[PDB]
């Protein structure tokens, strides 16, 4: 994926205390650059390069469309919950939409809809219909097959949304094609017969990283445990994979770190 | 920028 | 339900004495309903922020909560999280050095 444009919206019958019942938010590849809730009720910037790049007609254009959208989530859930015979109790409605640019100039567009976490409907760009996963979702899928509505999702998704996608990339340039060299730390514990031995890698950019441990120079990809990829609050991300050895193997033991920022894979020992 | 949206 | 998949860790290689940010990560949650908590000896942990709400392709939600701070020797920091999937309220102790 070359670049890829990502909205997201939640709404909630159960935030819950305290918390925004609507939350909506965007990403640049991968990169949250917006978002918007419920209680603060302004769609905001959430990195430089779009504050930087957009003025105030844009974020109130935004806010607007962001709180027409909540007025819709907030009947969609009285209208789903009376098809379902609820209350019910707590409900949640998720929808995802937006742009994928591949590699080979291929345009991918989705835009699809959930209600308490299975499936609810999805958009078939190609025959311009709305799949419904489920029985309760037909009624919806008439209302919207009835209007204009298949045209402008098809509109929005094939050319505003690539568009404005190919402009944030660009005001993301520099931030976007970033390198940040992970730091990385090796720590071995002894406890009751096994050596387990940690690596960890520390706020590195982009998101992709493959860690793994070495015995004598071939990778143990079995018994390695990993943390996955998460997110450090920069920007940046994080990862953590350990390893059970028998005591002391540690001077067998080698990491190796495989990031874009190296010019070279990083080892690393005990 | 984000799109409009139509009831359920 | 979906159980939350919870680490906690440090933004820097943890050094005592030296500006760092604690992370704590939620994820592949459901309802979106969650308390995570940082916290400094059994007591909530000073300027803690957080994402406001996301999720993954399967509909799984996500969080994060991160706050500045100095690591202390003698002085234990965990994160705390409380959902409807857990029977009890759960605490996950931070590991300066591994």
């Amino acid at each position: 994926e070359l670049h890829t444009l990502r909205y997201i919206s939640t709404a909630m019958t159960d935030p819950g205390p305290g918390q925004p019942w609507y939350v909506d938010v965007g990403y640049v590849d991968g990169e949250l650059f917006t978002h918007y809730n419920s209680t603060a009720r302004r769609a905001v910037p959430r990195t430089e390069w779009i504050a930087a790049n957009t003025d105030q007609q844009y974020w109130d254009s935004e806010t607007q469309t962001s709180q027409r959208t909540e007025q819709i989530d907030r009947d969609g859930l009285g209208t789903l919950q009376r098809r379902y015979n609820q209350t019910g109790g707590s409900h949640t409605v998720q929808l995802m939409y937006g742009c994928d640019i591949l590699e080979d100039g291929t345009i991918r567009g989705y835009s699809q809809d959930a209600y308490d976490g299975r499936d609810f409907i999805a958009f078939d760009k190609d025959t311009m219909t709305f799949t419904a996963a489920v029985p309760e979702a037909v009624p919806t899928k008439r209302k919207w097959e009835e209007g204009d509505y298949a045209e402008g999702l098809k509109q929005y998704l094939e050319e505003t949304c690539v568009e404005w996608l190919r402009r944030y990339v660009e005001y993301g340039k520099a931030e976007l094609g970033r390198r940040e060299r992970p730091e990385v730390r090796v720590w071995g514990k002894e406890a009751d017969g096994i050596l387990t031995l940690s690596c960890r890698a520390h706020g590195f950019y982009p998101r992709p990283i493959a860690v793994s441990w070495l015995k004598d120079g071939a990778v143990q990809g079995q018994d390695a445990q990993s943390g996955g990829i998460v997110p450090n609050g920069d920007g940046t991300y994080h990862t953590w994979v350990t390893i059970d050895a028998q005591p002391g193997d540690g001077d067998k033991y080698q990491c190796r770190v495989e990031h874009a920022s190296l010019p070279q894979p990083g080892l690393y020992s005990w | 920028r984000r799109r409009e949206q139509t009831d359920y | 339900d979906l159980t939350p998949k919870v680490q906690v860790y440090s933004r820097f290689p943890a050094s005592a004495g030296t500006k760092n940010v604690l992370n704590c990560f939620a994820a592949g949650f459901h309802p979106p309903k969650i308390s995570i908590t940082l916290m400094k000896d059994g007591v909530p942990m000073e300027g803690a922020q957080y994402s406001d709400m996301s999720f993954n392709d399967d509909w799984t939600f996500q969080r994060l909560v991160h706050a500045d701070f100095t690591p202390s020797s003698g002085s234990t920091y965990a994160c705390k999280v409380e959902h409807e999937t857990l029977k009890e309220p759960q605490v996950y102790k931070w590991d300066p050095e591994f």
